RNA sequence: CUCUUAAGGUAGCCAAAUGCCUCGUCAUCUAAUUAGUGACGCGCAUGAAUGGAUUAACGAGAUUCCCACUGUCCCUAUCUA
RNA sequence: AAGAAAAUGUUUU
RNA sequence: UAUCUGGUUGAUCCUGCCAGUAGUCAUAUGCUUGUCUCAAAGAUUAAGCCAUGCAUGUCUAAGUAUAAGCAAUACAGUGAAACUGCGAAUGGCUCAUUAAAUCAGUUAUCGUUUAUUUGAUAGUUCCCUACAUGGUAUAACUGUGGUAAUUCUAGAGCUAAUACAUGCUUAAAAUCUCAGAUGUAUUUAUUAGAUUGAUGAUUCAUAAUAACUUUUCGAAUCGCAUGGCCUUGUGCUGGCGAUGGUUCAUUCAAAUUUCUGCCCUAUCAACUUUCGAUGGUAGGAUAGUGGCCUACCAUGGUUUCAACGGGUAACGGGGAAUAAGGGUUCGAUUCCGGAGAGGGAGCCUGAGAAACGGCUACCACAUCCAAGGAAGGCAGCAGGCGCGCAAAUUACCCAAUCCUAAUUCAGGGAGGUAGUGACAAUAAAUAACGAUACAUGUAAUUGGAAUGAGUACAAUGUAAAUACCUUAACGAGGAACAAUUGGAGGGCAAGUCUGGUGCCAGCAGCCGCGGUAAUUCCAGCUCCAAUAGCGUAUAUUAAAGUUGUUGCAGUUAAAAAGCUCGUAGUUGAACUUUGGGCCCGGUUGCAACGGGGCCUUUCCUUUACUUUGAAAAAAUUAGAGUGUUCAAAGCAGGCGUAUUGCUCGAAUAUAUUAGCAUGGAAUAAUAGAAUAGGACG
RNA sequence: ACCCACUCGGCACCUUACGAGAAAUCAAAGUCUUUGGGUUCUGGGGGGAGUAUGGUCGCAAGGCUGAAACUUAAAGGAAUUG
RNA sequence: GCCCGUCGCUAGUACCGAUUGAAUGGCUUAGUGAGGCCUCAGGAUCUGCGGAGAAUUUGGACAAACUUGGUCAUUUAGAGGAACUAAAAGUCGUAACAAGGUUUCCGUAGGUGAACCUGCGGAAGGAUCAUU
């Protein structure tokens, strides 16, 4: 099948290389996962030394975390707006690591509600503690008011079957933001 | 080639086991086991070789699936088990111990020893590592790991095996003056004190060895095996003591006996 | 497979195939010597070139060496073993300087001759092979044994083999028992 | 060495748009070739500005083979003016 | 001052 | 083991090759072939084709037994079949591909996977079974069949599990969130991991926090002994194990990986790059690193210090032959590594295979058939055909060596045994000794001995044998129980002897011999050489200082470019701490030689080079010891006894490339402060 | 301009060769088996053959590069006596 | 004495050579493309709004294999052509070795049955180390 192997792939000085030891199973590689949204469905995958790999097709909810509040809500994939390697990623809606989701927000917004409490975007005195840390940035509190949190996915799809991901913030949220108006 | 292999090829197998070239094509393989293939001596060998209890391979299984010999303190009826350095081999029938040690030349001599030394064995710490929940444990040259280490354990030690309970009795530090045994190289077998160990950040440490002639020898870190102190070894040293004569005196004492 | 066997050849064939003044000096050496062939003499010469370049590259060394040392002495100790070398002259030097007719003289075959158990070179080849001659308790038949010059004193008859025996050989016995009849009953 | 009337066909080239015999012989091309091409050459009767040999390019010139292509054919049918 | 022509010889001893 | 000799001439000295000579575990072939030991053997050509048979199966006390199998109150022993588990990825064969590839030495994984072995390790699970769940289950078996045929299978009826699928019980202590949550496994994010463990070094080990999982593990398993307490009850506890299980470590491994090193070729000088070439970012894929692949980007990367291309009758190495030194040649092949199983490709299972005594396809061969179909892979062991100069039994056995399995038991063409066997190697029969006759020798004058070549009782040896070793008896007289192969001009040891032929026939490596007196042919006799061997052909090594680094030659023998320039390459003047002194101190026998330290204006960059040390598997090589009867070999063995056994060994050296560590600082190179942008404080 | 002496550089020459060489001869063709100052090119018995083939240059004639099969015991150098 | 070439005889070895020759293998362009694998689906019938799911099927990547064209490497057939070599006594002449009877030889060019001849420049390896 596919092979990682560089007896292919000619030498540095240009050179074509014969051929020998013809394909090995412990070089191969497989297809990608190409992971869409919606309607998990994840195959097992048996890989090298008995282990398992889950290749996640049409994934619908991961697992993103804030990283501010450190909070890590469950969340559903609202789409793929931008992606760094390939326009046709987003173009298809494929789920991949670095891809630039949107997540619907809604967990978040319950998760700030219940514990600081301060009308973000539109055990009493717990609030009142955390009330200085309340303040976020525009830029993310701006994202709530229309329901659809950026954010980057970090697991490999292909790999861990799983889709979790974190919201961007601060620098690489401009920058994606930055990126989007200049594509858009 | 597409697996481990099985096999053991006569002229492939260690030099330290005196094998017969023309007995057969193959040699007892080590099994996976505690100690190495190189390093390790197979129980076969052991029972036939150097004790010549058993005449033949037939023979050696007939002893250990009888229950008799133990290694460690445990059956061990595997027929090519590898037992390797300061492995305690008891047989009840014939009562007698032996400790796994390295003569002069490099082969694993028959050490005879008596049961309230053989009770227990002394292990080079390989790793000190901490396990999962946070619980220490050293890594010993026999592959044995022991949980809650003595904190001042670090590697190159060594530690006093119960061997009962497999517990830390004794641990004896890797500094200069300590008694070392070789267990590797040239200078396989040789008993001496450290005199000094040198870096060498990134590549190889080595060590330099002073016998009791007073014959110094550099060696790398990795067969270099605390035994204790200068003439206050842990174990029972074999007949020589890791001495090296040269092949003129060894010639001498040969001939003294006429 | 298994190990392979090692052998070599114990012999070594001259350069100049009709050289004269050798092939008279090899003549002479067989007809006094008893020996088969010029391969006894051609064996002869390479065990003493390969104990020759032993020594050579002993000497080529600096003295008091501990290879050269070991090594020498116990070439020396193999000579006068053997009896080829003089128990004077262990040195190593006069090692460069021996000959073929020394070992010639240490064969068995030779020895008995010198011993007076036989009557000529060739009789007591024929008697070594025949079975006739024991060093100690062992019937040695190859005329090519090297006496250790501790088996010197020691090479006698066998206790078989009825000439130092006692039994009555085969030709005898059958004459004997021709003669029964032949003397009349 | 000669003799017919001076010389006696050199270099080349060829069954050639020049060869009768002749559908020459050999090879090749084909299932099969009086065709083609390559050779051979005592050449009826080739041959040197009556120009010889060869030549890239060019040609509504003559010729053979191949690919494509097709109603030229197998085998004809139908439609329009 | 200088002085025409002169080719060839079998094989192995 | 530092050697030459014959051939150009009338003669000479050269150059120079031809020829001779010797070795080859180096092949083949001819002639011959008695003994013992050892044993290479279809590599070369055809990785050509293969009939037949065998080469992979496996069960313990301890997974599943109602065989309608055997045996003397559930089964209990043995146990075919089958299910389950494990193995079949080892071994064995071959050398076709392969030239920076493999391989060797040396590295790395802080870049990964790892059945097994060994060690450690799991009180946390529940949203009306645990004194133990389901068929969502079936094989074997019974019965009914199809097909010409395959290790083909259909339909029907049962029945289990360490198969499959589910599923509780272990409190206690314990901190967070606003009663629940907190084991482990997965994924992400965050925090600590200090200057509270480790490393030269880490985002390391490990822990903590918030969450997340088409659910990972957290024994519904098995054998043997039964004990203690006891409300003696279907009580509570409790032993040694087997098997299985998560993670870690270990071991057997694997995969990638650093540095340096390959034969010939320029009648290959540019190559790679669109279709990945070199690098960057992101992703995907992988066990994991990586252009491994994808997208965008940059235009890189290699090369006269030989890239790239081509050839190899090239698998690499350990090694082999020959060798004064330096070298030349060989290495299919006993060990190690690689690769392949007719050619390719793809893949399943599995820890591990891109497996071929696994499957799928195409290609090429090729087999049965009842024509419908079906089935293949000897470069495993034999064996056959073919090819060729060129290579053996369709034998016996697991007894040894080891391997595999559930495993002391079974299996193993792995392996061993024997057969064939002048591959090669070791040892060494074919006679020895008297008496008569003559000159130590002589001959068909004779005698007493000796014995193995065989043959064979037995015994031993063997797994059963054969053979060797040992032996009853037999078994020498031209000892016919009869040694050959090449030669007799020179090289080169040995005939001016006889017959034959007559430049014929033939010989002759070379020079030559033969033309009617042949030392050379064909023979007889005799002699020589080696001898159970000897000759021939081919290749190769020494000879060859005829490949020359050591170490050739170039005026005329072959060879100085017509001449000069010139890049690469090679090479390149001299100079920088020398010399006094005071000591301590090792080796040889006060002297010599080495070493270290103090002053004396001094104190203790980058290389090459050289020392020393660790390293460079074993076998092989040198080499120590050791009476295999000697020897080649082998690593054995030795010591006195009537033991209830003592003991020495299986050393030592070597690969001088590359890497690592280390002393030296001569030699050779390199760099400094010049527009001072210099040094020190 | 010439004469004498000296000197550097040059074309050469004469004598002897310590030395070299097979010799002819050579002040280099010496300082080479007591074999190493640096460096370039070329040869490896005679033919086939400076041929075939490929490449390249040339208008051409040809030049440069350049084999092998096969064949052969000499070919050749210098000198000596005829 | 020795000797050179053409031309005759015989034999052998390479070379050239029409056949848009042939074959094999590697690499490669453009096409067709089995098969397994991943994937979009599909749903016999075995099941208790769910599950397992065979045939079938989408798109991919990996690609055997074949065709075409190119290139290289290796081998190979071929009418015919043209050389070379060898071989006891062939023909023609006599080119060279002596001043070889025209000194020889080199380069070049032309001629010519054949060796060779001739022109121009060169060498002495010449038949001259020489005319203050
Ligand atoms: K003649
Ligand atoms: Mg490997
Ligand atoms: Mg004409
Ligand atoms: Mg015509
Ligand atoms: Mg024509
Ligand atoms: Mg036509
Ligand atoms: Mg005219
Ligand atoms: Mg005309
Ligand atoms: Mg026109
Ligand atoms: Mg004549
Ligand atoms: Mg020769
Ligand atoms: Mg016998
Ligand atoms: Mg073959
Ligand atoms: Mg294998
Ligand atoms: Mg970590
Ligand atoms: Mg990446
Ligand atoms: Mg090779
Ligand atoms: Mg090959
Ligand atoms: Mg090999
Ligand atoms: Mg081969
Ligand atoms: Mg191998
Ligand atoms: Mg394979
Ligand atoms: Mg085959
Ligand atoms: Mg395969
Ligand atoms: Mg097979
Ligand atoms: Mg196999
Ligand atoms: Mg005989
Ligand atoms: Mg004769
Ligand atoms: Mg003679
Ligand atoms: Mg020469
Ligand atoms: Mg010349
Ligand atoms: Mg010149
Ligand atoms: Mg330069
Ligand atoms: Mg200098
Ligand atoms: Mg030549
Ligand atoms: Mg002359
Ligand atoms: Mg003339
Ligand atoms: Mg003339
Ligand atoms: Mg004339
Ligand atoms: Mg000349």
């Amino acid at each position: 099948g596919i092979s990682r192997d560089s007896r292919h792939k000619r030498s540095a000085t240009g050179a074509k290389r014969a051929q020998f030891r013809k394909k090995r199973k412990f070089e191969l590689g497989r297809q990608p996962a190409n992971t869409k949204i919606g309607a998990k469905r994840i195959h097992s995958v048996r890989t090298r030394g008995g282990n398992k790999k889950y290749r996640a097709l049409r994934i619908e909810t991961g697992n993103f975390s804030w990283a501010s509040e450190g909070i890590s809500k469950k969340t559903r994939i609202a789409g793929v707006v931008y992606h760094p390697s390939n326009n046709e990623l987003v173009r298809t809606n494929t789920l991949t690591k670095a891809a630039i989701v949107q997540i619907d927000a809604t967990p978040f917004r319950q998760w700030f509600e219940a514990h600081y409490g301060q009308t973000l975007g539109k055990a009493e005195r717990k609030w009142a503690a955390r009330a200085a840390s309340a303040k976020i940035e525009s830029s993310v509190e701006s994202q709530f008011s229309a329901g659809r949190l950026y954010a980057c996915i970090s697991s490999r799809p292909g790999q861990s079957g799983r889709c979790d991901g974190y919201i961007l913030e601060g620098e690489e949220l401009a920058f994606y933001l930055r990126r989007l108006t200049a594509k858009k | 080639a597409r697996g481990p292999k099985k096999h053991l090829k006569r002229l492939a197998a260690p030099h330290h086991w005196l094998l017969d070239k023309l007995s057969g094509c193959y040699a007892p393989r080590p099994s996976a086991g505690p100690h190495k293939l190189r390093e390790s001596l197979p129980l076969i060998v052991f029972l036939r070789n150097r004790l010549k209890y058993a005449l033949n391979g037939r023979e050696v299984k007939a002893i250990l699936m009888q229950r008799h010999v133990k290694v460690d303190g445990k059956v061990r009826t595997d027929t090519t088990y590898p037992a390797g350095f300061m492995d305690v081999i008891t047989l009840d029938a014939t009562n007698e111990n032996f400790r796994l040690v390295y003569d002069v030349k490099g082969r694993f001599a028959v050490h005879r020893i008596t049961d309230e030394e053989a009770s227990y064995k002394l292990g080079k710490v390989k790793k000190v590592q901490l396990g999962k929940k946070g619980v220490p444990y050293v890594v010993t040259h026999d592959g044995r790991t022991i949980r809650y280490p003595d904190p001042n354990i670090k590697v190159n030690d060594t530690v006093k095996i119960d061997l009962a309970s497999g517990k830390i009795t004794d641990f004896i530090k890797f500094d200069a003056g300590k008694l070392v045994y070789v267990t590797g190289g040239r200078n396989l077998g040789r008993i001496g004190t450290i005199v000094h160990k040198e870096r060498h950040d990134g590549g190889f440490d080595l060590v330099h060895i002073k016998d009791s002639l007073d014959n110094t020898f550099v060696t790398r870190l990795n067969n270099v095996f605390v035994i204790g102190e200068q003439g206050k070894p842990y174990i029972s040293l074999p007949k020589g003591k890791g001495i090296k004569l040269s092949i003129a005196e060894e010639r001498d004492r040969r001939r003294a006996q006429q | 497979p298994r190990a392979p066997r090692t052998y070599s050849k114990t012999y070594s064939t001259p350069k100049r195939p009709y050289e004269s003044s050798r092939l008279d000096a090899e003549l002479k050496l067989a007809g006094e010597f008893g020996l088969k062939n010029k391969k006894e003499i051609y064996r002869i010469s390479f065990q003493l070139s390969k104990i020759r370049r032993a020594a050579r590259d002993l000497l080529t060394r600096d003295e008091k060496d501990p290879k050269r040392l070991f090594e020498g002495n116990a070439l020396i100790r193999r000579l006068v073993r053997v009896g080829v070398l003089s128990e004077d002259k262990k040195k190593l030097d006069y090692v460069l300087a021996l000959k073929v007719e020394d070992f010639l003289e240490r064969r068995l075959q030779t020895q008995v001759y010198k011993l007076g158990l036989a009557k000529s070179v060739h009789h007591a080849r024929v008697l070594i092979t025949q079975r006739h001659i024991a060093v100690g308790k062992q019937i040695v038949n190859i005329p090519s044994f090297m006496v250790r010059l501790d088996s010197e004193k020691h090479i006698d008859f066998a206790p078989t083999s009825p000439f130092g025996g006692a039994r009555p050989g085969r030709v005898a016995r059958r004459n004997a028992a021709r003669k029964a009849e032949a003397s009349g009953e």
